[PDB]
């Protein structure tokens, strides 16, 4: 009964982007597919709807001129093409069924002048519990995933959400609280993965 | 079309 | 032409809350109403569609109704899981468009306050070898979820070089933030100390690092 969506998109201002929505299974004809977005910290905003059966569409005055919704021969497979992108259009875009009863999982569209850059990872060395981490510096775009000791260390682990810098690049920190004695008995390594740049880094964190 | 708007008005109607 | 909602509601655990949604004769009065629950970090959850239908799996303490140009979501048996923002949506025939309200933030009262934990890391040896210096201030386990961060170089405030995270909700329902101070290695080494001050509920924790 569900909706699957295309994946994340990074665009320059002025650019356009084409997002795709597909029903997971089969449907009896169709009612409608809506698109709705949500910018970070803001509310829900309707972008329009389309009948996958007939291709008829409607858009609100706020988006008329900048958007094209299309469908193919399928009864459930809609597309949203958003033009003249600006910083303000950074948001998660959702598709929904006709009664807004079922929603797709979202796709992030980030509008930014920055180019893909992999992180520089630095140890945050600990000096009866000690804090030790790694600083994942100056990477674009999101996300980064961080694990510790290849997934064996989970408790005490706290990866913070990234700061966006005025340069446009992200930075995050991950830190782990361990017993002080284990500082001498156990190696700690953070595993940083930045898929957008096809980069992985294992960074050993040694005591001070 | 206006006809499509009329369709949608009917689909979403709840008195 | 717009849907309005009260900015927030709150009750203690186990009570009932009702969230209001106001429109006009061209939308709420005549069109199905839907309700959605969104916790920043997660996709919105549909709670009500067709003004009073619950999706399969949605708890039965949620209910929808409508009276004239106003629509209402009632939540009984309030739990901490119910916290977050609630949006009503409906079709406007004069506009031919779906309208959404501005959302209502629900808070469950009674949760214990918690002063923040602050950890301040100095620049790493490796970062300094590479001619950069970042001070990292990590702030965790505070409630309510709002802090202010200030930086000092010796005793004076540091106007330039700071970037600070907005608070974010943890698994335990407390809040976390980060602040970063960017320096040259020369700037780091010249001063006697640097400090991160976190203010929460009018009280302050300061942690201090030094080049030596």
């Amino acid at each position: 009964v569900q909706l699957v969506q295309s994946g994340t998109e990074i665009k320059q201002p002025g650019a356009s982007v084409k997002l795709s929505c597909k029903a997971s299974g089969y449907t009896f004809s169709s009612d409608y597919i809506h698109w709705v977005r949500q910018a970070p910290g803001q509310g829900l905003e309707w972008i329009g709807l389309i009948s996958p059966q007939s291709g008829n569409k409607v858009y609100p005055q706020s988006f008329q001129g900048r958007v094209i919704m299309t469908t193919d021969t399928s009864t459930s497979t809609a597309f949203l093409d958003l033009h003249s992108l600006r910083s303000e259009d950074t948001a998660v875009y959702y598709c929904t069924r006709g009664r807004l009863d079922v929603w797709g999982p979202g796709v992030l569209v980030t509008v930014s002048s920055a180019s893909t850059k992999g992180p520089s990872v630095f140890p945050l060395a600990p000096s009866g519990t000690a804090a030790l981490g790694c600083l994942v510096k100056d990477y674009f775009p999101e996300p980064v995933t961080v694990s510790w000791n290849s997934g064996a260390l989970t408790s005490g682990v706290h990866t913070f959400p990234a700061v966006l810098q005025s340069s446009g690049l992200y930075s995050l920190s991950s830190v782990v609280t361990v017993p002080s004695s284990s500082l001498g008995t156990q190696t700690y390594i953070c595993n940083v993965n930045h898929k957008p740049s096809n980069t992985k880094v294992d960074k050993r964190v040694e005591p001070k | 079309g206006i006809d499509f708007q009329d369709e949608l008005d009917e689909f979403f109607k709840n008195v | 032409s717009v849907l309005t909602q009260p900015p927030s509601v709150s009750a203690a655990p186990g009570q009932k809350v009702t969230i209001s949604c106001s429109g006009s004769s061209s939308n709420i009065a005549r069109s199905y109403v839907s309700w959605h629950h969104h916790v920043p970090g997660t996709a919105p959850k549909v709670l009500i569609y067709g003004t009073n239908n619950r999706p399969s799996g949605v708890s039965d303490r949620f209910s929808g109704s409508k009276s004239g140009t106003s629509a209402f979501l009632a939540i009984t048996g309030l739990q901490t899981g119910d916290e977050g923002d609630y949006y009503c949506g409906t079709w406007d025939t004069s506009l031919s468009a779906v309208l959404f309200g501005g959302g209502t933030r629900l808070t469950v009262l009674g949760q214990p306050k918690a002063a923040p934990s602050v950890t301040l890391f100095p620049p790493s040896s490796e970062e300094l070898q590479a001619n950069k210096a970042t001070l990292v201030c990590l702030i965790s386990d505070f409630y309510p979820g709002a802090v202010t961060v200030a930086w000092k170089a010796d005793s004076s405030p540091v106007k330039a070089g700071v970037e600070t995270t907005t608070p974010s909700k943890q698994s335990n329902n407390k809040y976390a933030a980060s602040s970063y101070l960017s320096l040259t290695p020369e700037q780091w080494k010249s001063h006697r100390s640097y400090s991160c001050q976190v203010t929460h509920e009018g009280s302050t924790v300061e942690k201090t690092v030094a080049p030596t």
